[PDB]
């Protein structure tokens, strides 16, 4: 069984501008667990990035959070990149502050 | 209402090395232990407060149980390739999940490849196998009589001490937070809008969002995310439906949680 | 805490 990943980028408080939050990406209903996930300032990779610890739900698909600390700006744009078996290239989802 | 839960993951890795094993614990949507096999120096690590003061001899003794545990799964893999006669090449998924329920219900599942393969009854006491592969597996265990080690664990073990880590964490494990809500509202064209009802902060992660015209739902119209963590602990959601742009307001959002005394019904307020 | 994994209880 090959499931795709499902992508959800969102900060952990309401996006205020200036001020410290957390960016998170959660991806779920995956499977097998081998993915790769990345979050991006600008189109480029940060580097300090967690991740929560591999766990799954009832149908037995995975989930992870990635996040990292942030603080947004107005004009700073953020994203999710994640690639996995079921997808030929990474899949970017960008990060919006209403979503 | 109320569970303890442990989720085990292992993955085969052809000549990637050996398997990897990551096991996690959970009462209820709170986490409080791990274990990775890939880890430096892998140990069961406490991840919730209320565990972390049951001392080394505790954890000592869950540690050596979780590299037991790493060490079967890598044997089982390796079986399970046997029994479906499949190349050494590629790599393989071990899942299991077992724990108690308040003791209302006890249970221990597991997947091979995504697949329910074997889970055991609700008697506890025999197993249902999903395939002729699994049926080998059930053999096993019935010639190990490990029903009633199972029986054990989960009508005792399993209860005495999700009881005792409900205590030690009362103040965060027995008190729901109710969902701060709130609609937000995004024009679509001159004739449509976006209502979205939030539920942020909430825990636990049980919830109900429905989006109501007329008091009546709209739940093929309404779109809902899945209930996502917000990396503190709590969780949110939201749903959305896209509305004739002057009638908002003939939209309910109704909000069901633990934390809620009563259901909410919001509206968008401008 | 977790279930004691005995022996011979391979899959």
């Amino acid at each position: 069984i090959q499931r795709t990943p499902k992508i959800q980028v969102y900060s952990r408080h309401p996006a205020e501008n200036g001020k410290s939050n957390f960016l998170n990406c959660y991806v779920s209903g995956f499977h097998p667990s081998d993915i790769e996930v990345d979050l991006l300032k600008n189109g480029e990779r940060i580097e300090k990035v967690e991740h929560s610890d591999l766990s799954f739900s009832k149908d037995w698909s995975f989930y992870l959070l990635y996040y990292t600390e942030f603080t947004p700006t107005e004009k700073d744009e953020y994203a999710c990149r994640v690639n996995h078996v079921t997808l030929s290239q990474p899949k970017i989802v960008k990060w919006d502050r209403d979503m | 209402s109320h569970s303890m839960r442990y989720f085990y993951t292992a993955v085969s890795r052809p000549g990637r090395g050996e398997p990897r094993f990551i096991a996690v614990g959970y009462v209820d949507d709170t986490q409080f232990v791990r274990f990775d096999s890939d880890a430096a120096s892998p140990r069961g690590e406490p991840r919730a407060p209320w565990v972390e003061q049951e001392g080394p001899e505790y954890w000592d003794r869950e540690t050596q149980k979780y590299k037991r545990q790493a060490q079967a799964d890598r044997v089982s893999l390796r079986n399970l390739r046997g029994y479906y006669n499949q190349s050494e090449a590629g790599s393989h998924t071990l899942q299991r999940m077992y724990g108690c329920d308040l003791l209302l219900r006890g249970y221990d599942q597991s997947a091979y490849d995504g697949k329910d393969y074997i889970a055991l009854n609700e008697d506890l006491r025999s197993w249902t196998a999903a395939d002729t592969a699994a049926q080998i597996t059930q053999r096993k265990w019935e010639a190990a009589r490990e029903a009633e080690q199972w029986r054990a664990y989960l009508e005792g073990t399993c209860v005495e001490w999700l009881r005792r880590y409900l205590e030690n964490g009362k103040e965060t494990l027995q008190r729901a937070e109710h969902p701060k809500t709130h609609v937000t509202h995004h024009p679509v064209s001159d004739h449509e809008a976006t209502l979205r009802c939030w539920a942020l902060g909430f825990y636990p992660a049980e919830i109900t969002l429905t989006w109501q015209r007329d008091g009546e739902d709209q739940t093929q119209d309404t779109e809902l995310v899945e209930t996502r963590p917000a990396g503190d602990g709590t969780f949110q959601k939201w749903a959305a439906v896209v509305v004739p742009s002057g009638e908002e307001q003939r939209y309910t959002c109704h909000v069901q949680h633990e934390g809620l005394p009563e259901p909410l019904t919001l509206r968008w307020e401008p | 805490i977790l279930k004691e994994p005995v022996h011979g209880a391979y899959y």
